[PDB]
RNA sequence: UAUUAAUCUAGAGUGUGGUAGGGAGUUUUGGAAUUUCAUGUGGAGCGGUGAAAUGCGUAGAUAUAUGAAGGAACACCAGUGGCGAAGGCGAAAACUUAGGCCAUUACUGACGCUUAGGCUUGAAAGUGUGGGGAGCAAAUAGGAUUAGAUACCCUAGUAGUCCACACCGUAAACGAUAGAUACUAGCUGUCGGGGCGAUCCCCUCGGUAGUGAAGUUAACACAUUAAGUAUCUCGCCUGGGUAGUACAUUCGCAAGAAUGAAACUCAAACGGAAUUGACGGGGACCCGCACAAGUGGUGGAGCAUGUUGCUUAAUUCGAC
């Protein structure tokens, strides 16, 4: 199921779109792989990097369970 | 992973994620090579996917 | 690959109507043949209500329901021990294996004629006297010991 | 003593740790799969787990902790009846934390069981 | 045609515009925490396996939480994903920039093509050079076990795994399928790009895949990304065991790399794959005192037979 380039911005970064990044996330440290949310390879990189990147900024757990 | 206020019911949806996240731990917890791991890890993944294509 | 296959047993007798004493006739049945066993479960049933004054027939179920068994093992091993899978049992085994070892403890005496030691056990074991209910009770503990075997499939 | 303190279970491969703990880092008692003297394969069994947590709980429920901070840790047969041992024992689950440390290769473990 | 005298684009390509890859490198941190130290409490265990033990604990543990330090590597995203020349690329963040995908009568007008020689790069061990080394394992060493463990078990554990430099430059770098080039039923998927339009559906082209036609490998199968079709160039190839041996020559003090006969000797290869089976010490279906669930004896006592054996003049001989 495709989520990205239709809900988002094809511009992805931390601010003004975190809703969006954070649908594939929870307080957990993961994100939802293309068995849940099947989104291609540039919205795979706009969620994996943008997710991390949060995590990286201490916005979301980094790792913390 | 923390599900709260609740004995059983959070506790049984709780479970599912911590065994998840415990065996994707324990899976780093031994010195290994890339090619296994790598290996068995994409034949579980292509198992999965054929078994939802 | 045998599948289930029924368990058979006697009619009983008028001593009790009922199957136990006739099973443990079948079971102490010496010489092959029943006769000697009838009286020998008649006198010692008579040597029962004579003695404690208690009728015969409550002590003697009372005694094979307190011998009741409730379990039967499937072993199987790791790489170098063998542990138990605790498995359901049928009723006909259980009350068998309550009535021979009635049987079993009836007999171990060596005093007198049978009938009186035979009688005595039958009393101990109605009245919990360890002979064979310390074999209940050990099974009802370990069932909370082999269970953590049967728990993993190894 | 604190209200809701902590009984951590470690389970190693062949034992079960539990060890109760206030939440300012302080294990005011404890016990294990080893303290009763099952070795092996008979302290990885969960009854064995399940004795050593529950002497915890108990003296935690009667020493001052009504309730108890639930942190799972490891898996394995005695991971989770722990928990129970706590909660039948007075330490009402208030909630679980699984804060198992997911590693990256920050260090080269010794040859794997076989 | 090798050559010459010109041109035209369409091969090399280039231009424009749209244009993406975990591409590489550079520069940063952040954390799961690993280990250690202090704060402490705890009051006899921790630990490891198939089994224990070795080992660790009472200068206060098991364990726990804070603070501080040093090293290592980055949970998920991870794709019938893309890119990078292979080597490879995944915690994120930036920069330089190779290169890419889409369509261009657009421009030189063949500028082309590869490749022996030649240029560069090249997992990695392991070498020394300076740090810390968090952790562990080659080697080594104890307890197992064994017919024996420096094999499978663990604990202790160095080189090394970490980084900076060279060298090692070999790999299952093999798709055991060369590079440039153009073409061959489809079908069902994906990614990227171009157009379009709630999304989308859709079309275009590639990339990334497959069943299978045709075609092609004995056969196994590939099959629009061929092992199909064909041109230029190059490398590898004729029996086994000897044998990549032996030599010569070299690159690097250091670990390694190319290298190449032959004596002797045997008809193939611990050969390949369509075919059948048992085994599994990988597994799978179905019957069976085969087991268990049991019931009774025997091996333990005696007894008769039958046998092994010894023996003489036979202890007849076949059966084991």
């Amino acid at each position: 199921y495709c989520r990205f380039c239709a809900i988002g911005q094809l511009r992805i970064d931390l601010i003004d779109d975190l809703e969006a990044l954070k649908r594939f996330l929870s307080p957990y440290a993961k994100i939802n792989p293309r068995r849940i949310t099947g989104n291609c390879q540039m919205h795979q990189r706009h969620v994996a990097k943008a997710l991390k990147r949060a995590r990286y900024l201490a916005l979301v757990p980094f790792v913390k369970d | 992973e923390v599900k709260n206020d609740d004995l059983e019911l959070a506790l049984k949806k709780f479970k599912r994620v911590s065994l998840e996240i415990r065996r994707l731990a324990q899976r780093h917890e031994y010195h290994l090579r890339k090619g296994m791991r790598l290996r068995e890890k994409r034949k579980i993944a292509q198992k999965k996917r054929r078994k939802f294509r | 690959r045998k599948n289930r296959a029924p368990k058979r047993t006697v009619l009983p007798d008028p001593v009790f109507n009922n199957t136990l004493v006739t099973r443990i006739i079948n079971v102490i049945m010496e010489d092959g043949k029943k006769g000697l066993a009838q009286r020998i479960l008649y006198g010692a049933f008579d040597l029962i209500e004579q003695r404690t004054k208690e009728k015969p027939l409550t002590v003697f179920e009372r005694a094979v329901g307190n011998v009741m068994p409730r379990l039967e093992l499937r072993v199987r091993r790791i790489a170098g021990s063998n542990y138990q899978v605790p498995t359901e049992v049928p009723q006909d085994r259980k009350i068998a294996l309550a009535l021979r070892w009635i049987a079993m403890f009836a007999r171990k005496r060596h005093e007198k004629t049978m009938l009186e030691k035979i009688a005595n056990e039958i009393i101990d074991a109605s009245n919990n006297t360890g002979a064979a209910i310390k074999k209940k009770d050990d099974t009802h503990k370990m069932a909370e010991a082999n269970k953590a075997f049967a728990h993993m499939r190894w | 003593n604190v209200s809701s303190g902590i009984i951590h279970v470690s389970c190693s491969p062949n034992n079960t740790i539990v060890s109760a703990s206030d939440p300012g880092g302080n294990v005011l008692c404890w016990a294990s799969s080893g303290t009763m003297g099952f070795k092996g394969s008979r302290k990885k069994t969960p009854y064995s787990a399940g004795i050593a947590a529950d002497k915890v709980a108990k003296t935690v429920k009667e020493m001052g902790m009504a309730t108890v901070k639930l942190f799972v840790k490891g898996t394995g047969r005695g991971k989770d009846t722990a928990i129970r041992s706590f909660a039948n024992a007075g330490l009402s689950i208030t909630e679980i934390n699984e804060k198992t440390p997911i590693p990256h290769n920050g260090c080269k473990p010794p040859k794997r069981p076989r």
